[PDB]
């Protein structure tokens, strides 16, 4: 779950 | 190019309200029973050349009826319509749909339930099953809202000139005049009194 | 003008004026079609003009004028036939027989004027409901004998019998007496035996197709009612799926005529009818297969070209199915011969669930969760419909809608959940598979990418927790790249809303995985600073939602976390919100209230909560402080806007915590209640200086804002409260004080109704409690707010509303307030009720009705007193005629069964001689009358002047039946019903009212 | 080898501002104001003349409820029940046929919609005076 980098998501 | 099309269902659905929306942009909030009939000319303009209702809009009172039947004469097309929030005017759509097809035996049939804008809605989505072996087109409508208001006659016009792809398209618009002292005064007593009569509804979103 | 001389009946009537007249209404326009309407109108509502129906009908050359004498006709036999010289009866029957049979015989006439005819068979079918059997006997063997004889009669005949079995079977139950729909039904029944031989009879050996078609209509009505026998023990089914199946012609009706059969009762312990109820259906789908189309045809572009009929084919072919398959696909379920039949009928679902056609789909989605249902619950039958579900599966995430359209998702939700436990593993690889073909671009678009974010979001909680955690990582991390990889900020936008719509799908992921779920709330407040729209909603949107699911999560000190994440979240909230419309920043304040609520230490909450309303609070403060020194400002818009949403903010936080709110409500509640009356008497002064048009202007829109907001947030913690000493002995009186002055010295149009919804909260909550407070409310709204009320129906809408609500519900809790009433005021009182009966307003009448039911059961509870004497006295009758008042008058139908209650318990009352006291005047009747004997004397003398042409028979049945049916409100509503009937007639039968014994 | 292969009058004009808006005619008879119709009210700029209308039409049937010049004559005054509205006499409007006189009154989603379509509608009495 952590690999998921989801903070990286952007607008 | 013009089709007769007969609005029917019980008194206070909207019948007058929706036809009045379509003929001049306005929302009547005032209930006046409808006598009998009014038959008003409504133009819609498509991809395939304009198209023309005569729209018989009639009495749902039946102390108002008139000629009841008599007016579905040579129909070409309908529309059923009831309030969403008055179980009765659904349970009185069978005999509406009765009385109609009757006189019209084969013509395209719009089912509207109407006031789809008012919280407390009474007649369930799922409790609306009627138009399903009759084959008529349902739309949940709002005269007040606007919702799907326009959904009844693309359908219809699209059944009468036979094209599933009909639209509406925008009417042409010719460039407008460039335009007197003696009514100076008298277009600034009618601009006095509109603007200290308040704007309705001023609490929607426009 | 001219136009007007058919009006003058002592002149004969002009024929051809007649024509001119109707000429210039069907086909004419404007002004001369709108006067020619108005005066047909009043030609055909003249109660002589039937008179004349007989001249029109022979010399009139214009079939609109014939249309509408009929109609004169109709109303005359619909209300007036009993009270004919039985000359004119049997003289009307003979012209109208007469009539169908010249029009039948002209065959030029039978082809071009079917509108006539049919009306002129719905005459005829109104004169044998008056007439028939007993005063004609021989109607049905003279049809039978009749039809032999010509084509054009055989095939009217066929409309006529239609046309009565409509009337007898399907629309009798609110147009007749009980009893006289009893007498036709039998009588049908009793003669249909040989309606069905002439209907066979034609079918089997008929060749003209107008013919048959009407023959079959008529059958599809008598399949309503007609017993099994006729269906399954004549070969009528082997022709109806088999020959008529084949011309289009008799298609259409022939399938609505079995869908009708596939609901017939049949005993189903008899093998030979199974086997019959196979063979229609397989007969029907070869037909199908070879007539029309293949199952492998594409319904979806057949239904979109919308060629002839083929729609509504389509239509009935989706009914006639699933119908059929609902009820029957059991016996076709074991028998391997049958295997194919039962997939290809399946298979024909299939295609027609792909139609874009959205009450068809319903159609089709019911069934499939028929399906679907008895799949997850069946033993050994999942393994039959395999390949059916699999594309099952494919057509619902294809054709998903939004869920936040709402019914249409929740079905198509539970139909998908059950195909994912039925199998999980296709329904996985179905959904990972469209996400690839949503990268690779080949489907990509905006409203396919949303459609599968809903398919995935909504079978969440099917899975097992470890495979729902790598579909759902597989899923985001898909999700994420897509994103990635596309550009401007439409794209993005739509992507990673649809990432945080999965997310918010799925709390028990977030549950379990804790730096995630941070993760994403540390995202969602990122995106609550973009300004793109629809964003900073999303984020928002997606905070309380993942809130709802998993705030003790938040309420905890998660390891490795230095603090509870709420803690976090309140001290950053002002950046946090910083960017956001005031109604986000509430619902951002609302979420922060659900988790505080989580927390149950008690100074850990009131900590977290007044750290939570700290920058309201801080704002509330200062605006206190100047205000105050300063009422001026409360006409600068800023200041009046900022008071109003530091208000809304505690309305959205006591939304959330409700009885934990209490601490933050003290906080505030003295200063606001003073707030509210400095906003008052501003309020006031401005309608003083600029009159009524103020209250349109935004300055006193804005003030009367934060009056409703205040009401609101005390209404809101009141009706969630839990702690009722203290809102007694802290809350009420200050706010009584506060509001009920200002509403009854305020102007009409200044008084606001939230403060009768205020109140009525207050009365349910504590009314209980506070006696001499309630009788404070009725004094300060009751009268001034009839006063409003009760000129019209129209004015005050919502003041209407509420102002009923308050008054139910201090009947139901405080009833002494209203025995302490002075009785000119209780006298009000009850005309206000009768006032409410007769609103067409459901939310005003129908609180009217329980006021009126819940008012005489609290008289009946007082005893044998002199306030319920005094009450029978002077307002039984009053009731009992008002009732019966609405319930005759055909304005308020939507009330009847609550119209019913009230007046069965109204005459209950008198029947069990539960009121103590004569209820008439000294010399009116003789001394020792029974209050039984006054009653059907009062009702019968009330009924005469009200519907003179009842005979005094008539009235005394009625009476009589529902008075002994008091008990039995069904058998109660009944006779009302048949009473309703009869007063639209002359000479209804009085025998009709011993239908129920 | 050649193989066959197989077989609104706002185009002259530019848009220089555009909103939604809902729009009223006054019924002065019966002294009440009436709905003509919400949708995109567009200023569009003839690139022949330089002459500026208003054009608006109805959302769903596209149908026009109001098309007229800017005339500098005009004057924007507030509603005295809106504080995000404008009312002003029309001398001639065509959206219904022949070009008729009315009072009318626009009104916007927020206060500074109608801020920025009076400061706009202003700019384009300018271009109109020449
Ligand atoms: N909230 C809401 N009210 C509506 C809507 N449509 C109509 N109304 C209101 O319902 C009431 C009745 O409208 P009306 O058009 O006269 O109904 P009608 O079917 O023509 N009645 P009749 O058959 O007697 O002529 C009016 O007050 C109208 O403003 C709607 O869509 N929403
Ligand atoms: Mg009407």
């Amino acid at each position: 779950v952590d690999q998921l980098r989801l903070e990286r998501l952007q607008i | 190019v013009q089709f007769k099309l007969v609005l029917v269902g019980d008194g206070g659905t909207g019948k007058t309200t929706f036809v009045k929306r379509h003929l001049t942009g306005e929302f009547e909030k005032k209930y006046v029973a409808t006598l009998g009939v009014e038959v008003h000319p409504l133009v819609f303009h498509t991809n395939r050349g304009p198209i023309k209702f005569n729209v018989w809009d009639t009495a749902g009172q039946e102390k108002f009826g008139g000629l009841r039947d008599g007016y579905y004469i040579q129909a070409q097309c309908a529309i059923i319509m009831f309030d969403v929030t008055s179980r009765v005017t659904y349970k009185n759509v069978p005999n509406w749909h009765r009385d109609l097809v009757r006189v019209c035996e084969n013509i395209p049939i719009v089912l509207c339930g109407n006031k789809v804008d008012i919280k407390d809605r009474k007649v369930k989505a799922k409790s609306i099953v009627f138009h399903r072996k009759k084959n008529l087109q349902y739309y949940d409508i709002s005269a007040k809202s606007n919702y799907n208001f326009e959904k009844p006659f693309l359908w219809l016009a699209r059944k009468l000139i036979g094209d599933p792809n009909l639209e509406f398209v925008a009417m042409p618009a010719l460039a407008p005049p460039e335009v007197d002292p003696a009514l100076a005064a008298q277009y600034e007593h009618d601009l006095e009194v509109a603007q200290t009569t308040a704007l309705p509804d001023e609490d929607d979103d426009l | 003008g001219s136009m007007e001389g058919i009006l003058d009946f002592s002149n004969d009537l002009d024929i051809a004026l007649l024509d001119q007249v109707v000429s210039t209404f069907y086909q004419g326009s404007g002004v001369q079609q709108k006067q020619a309407q108005e005066i047909l109108t009043k030609f055909q509502d003249n109660p002589d003009a039937w008179q004349k129906a007989d001249q029109i009908l022979q010399f009139s050359t214009n079939p609109q004028s014939k249309f509408i004498a009929l109609s004169i006709l109709d109303k005359l036999i619909t209300r007036k036939w009993k009270l004919l010289p039985n000359d004119h009866r049997i003289g009307i029957r003979n012209f109208v027989v007469g009539m169908i049979i010249s029009m039948c015989q002209d065959d030029e006439v039978f082809k071009t004027q079917k509108n006539l005819i049919n009306k002129s068979d719905l005459t005829l079918v109104q004169i044998l409901k008056q007439e028939w059997p007993q005063n004609w006997p021989e109607f049905i063997p003279e049809l039978i004998g009749s039809s032999s004889s010509s084509v054009n009669v055989c095939e009217n005949n066929m409309i006529v019998l239609k046309l009565l079995s409509e009337e007898v079977f399907d629309f009798s139950a609110e147009q007749m007496t009980q009893a006289k729909a009893l007498h036709l039904k039998n009588s049908m029944s009793k003669e249909f035996e040989q309606i069905f031989k002439l209907c066979f009879q034609v079918l089997e050996q008929g060749s003209s197709s107008s013919l048959i078609v009407a023959t079959l209509e008529s059958l599809l009505r008598y399949l309503h009612w007609i017993p099994y026998r006729y269906i399954y023990e004549t070969n009528i089914l082997e022709l109806l799926s088999t020959k008529f199946m084949t011309s289009p012609d008799t298609r259409a009706i022939t399938l609505k005529c079995l869908t009708e059969v596939s609901n017939l009762k049949i005993p189903q312990d008899n093998d030979l009818i199974k086997r019959q109820t196979v063979l229609f259906f397989q007969n029907t789908l070869q037909q199908i297969a070879t007539s029309v189309m293949p199952v492998t045809a594409d319904l979806k572009a057949t239904y979109a070209n919308a060629n002839g009929n083929d729609q509504s084919f389509l239509q009935d072919l989706a009914m006639f199915l699933t119908t059929y398959l609902a009820r029957n696909r059991a016996l076709l379920e074991s028998d391997e011969s049958l295997r194919e039949l039962l997939l290809n009928a399946h298979q024909y679902l299939i295609q027609l669930s792909k139609i874009e056609e959205r009450e068809l789909f319903k159609t089709t989605l019911d069934y499939w969760h028929n399906l679907v249902a008895d799949l997850f619950y069946e033993p050994l039958k999942k393994h039959i419909y395999e390949e059916i579900c699999s594309q099952l599966r494919l057509v619902i995430i294809e054709n998903m809608v939004r869920p936040e359209t709402i019914q249409l998702y929740k079905s198509e939700r539970e139909v998908l959940v059950y195909l994912t436990h039925l199998n999980v593993i296709d329904t996985e690889e179905i959904m990972i598979s469209k996400l690839a073909r949503q990268i690779d671009g080949s489907e990509w678009s905006w409203h396919n990418i949303n459609t599968l974010s809903w398919a995935i979001g909504s079978i969440s909680g099917t899975m097992s927790e470890d495979t729902e955690k790598r579909f759902v990582v597989t899923v985001i991390k898909d999700l994420l790249g897509l994103c990635e990889q596309k550009r401007g900020k439409d794209n993005k936008a739509v992507v990673a809303s649809d990432i945080m719509y999965v997310v918010g799908q799925y709390p028990r992921f977030l549950k379990a995985h804790w730096n995630f779920l941070r993760t994403v709330i540390l995202k969602l407040f990122e995106f609550m600073h973009e300004t793109h729209e629809g964003v900073q909603d999303m984020a928002c949107d997606t905070f309380i939602k993942i809130v709802q699911k998993c705030k003790y999560h938040f309420v905890i000190q998660q390891p490795r976390e230095s603090e509870p994440f709420i803690q976090t979240i309140i001290r950053d909230i002002q950046k946090t919100t910083a960017d956001l419309q005031p109604q986000q920043v509430h619902t951002f304040y609302k979420a922060c209230g659900i988790i505080i609520s989580e927390e149950r230490s008690v100074a850990e909450r009131n900590r977290l909560l007044s750290d939570l309303m700290q920058l309201p609070n801080m704002a509330w403060d200062t605006i206190v402080e100047q205000s105050t020194a300063n009422p001026t400002l409360l006409l600068d818009s800023e200041t009046v806007k900022i008071i109003a949403n530091i208000i809304k903010t505690n309305v959205a936080v006591c939304t959330s915590m409700g009885a934990d709110f209490y601490p933050q409500l003290g906080h505030i509640y003295y200063n606001m209640l003073q707030l509210y009356r400095a906003v008052s008497s501003m309020i006031s002064a401005q309608v003083a200086a600029e009159g009524l048009i103020a209250t349109k202007t935004p300055k006193v829109r804005g003030l009367r804002t934060i009056k409703k907001e205040i009401l609101k947030l005390v209404e809101t913690y009141i009706s969630k409260a839990r702690n009722l000493d203290d809102v007694v002995k802290v809350l009420v009186e200050p706010l009584l004080n506060a509001v009920l002055e200002d509403y009854m010295n305020n102007v009409p149009d200044a008084r606001d109704a939230e403060v009768l919804n205020c109140m009525t909260t207050v009365v349910e909550k504590v009314g209980h409690m506070i006696p001499q407070g309630v009788i404070l409310i009725l004094q300060s709204v009751f009268e001034c707010t009839l006063d409003m009320i009760n000129k019209d129906f129209t004015e005050y809408p919502e003041h209407r509303v509420e102002f009923y609500k308050l008054l139910k519900v201090i009947n139901e809790k405080s009833f002494a307030a209203f025995l302490e009433l002075p009785p000119a005021a209780f006298k009000l009182f009850v005309d206000a009720i009768c006032w409410a009966f007769k609103h067409n307003n459901r939310d005003v009448e129908v609180n009217g009705l329980q006021i009126a039911l819940d008012l005489v059961k609290n008289i009946e509870r007082m005893g044998n007193v002199p306030f319920a004497n005094e009450f029978h006295k002077n307002y039984f009758f009053i009731f009992v005629s008002e009732t019966f008042f609405v319930l005759t008058d055909s304005d308020h139908k939507s009330g009847f069964s609550k119209q019913a209650l009230l007046l069965m318990k109204l005459i209950s009352l008198v029947y069990d001689n539960k009121i103590s006291v004569p209820l008439y005047q000294e010399a009116e009747v003789p001394q020792g009358t029974s209050n039984q004997v006054y009653l059907s004397q009062y009702l019968a003398n009330m009924l005469s002047n009200a519907f003179p042409h009842l005979t005094s028979e008539q009235i005394a049945s009625f009476l009589s039946a529902l008075t002994k049916q008091c008990k039995d409100l069904v058998v109660f509503k009944g006779t009302l019903r048949d009473f309703l009937v009869q007063i639209k007639e002359v000479g209804g039968d009085p025998t009709d009212y011993l239908f129920a014994e | 080898i050649h193989f066959e292969p197989v077989v609104t009058m706002e185009e002259d004009e530019e848009v220089l501002y555009k909103v939604r808006a809902k729009l009223f005619r006054f019924d002065a008879d019966a002294k009440e104001w009436k709905e003509r119709g919400t949708g995109d009210c567009k200023f569009l700029k003839n690139k022949k003349t330089n002459k500026v209308r208003i054009l608006m039409r109805r959302d769903k049937t596209l149908k026009i409820c109001a098309n007229h010049i800017i005339a500098p004559e005009y004057t924007l005054k507030p509603n005295v029940g809106s504080d995000r509205s404008w009312v002003y006499a029309c001398t001639a409007d065509i959206a219904e046929g022949e070009a008729e006189a009315f009072t009318f009154a626009i009104r916007f989603g927020s206060k500074e919609n109608a801020d920025k379509f009076k400061e706009e509608f202003e700019k384009a009495q300018e271009i109109n005076k020449k």
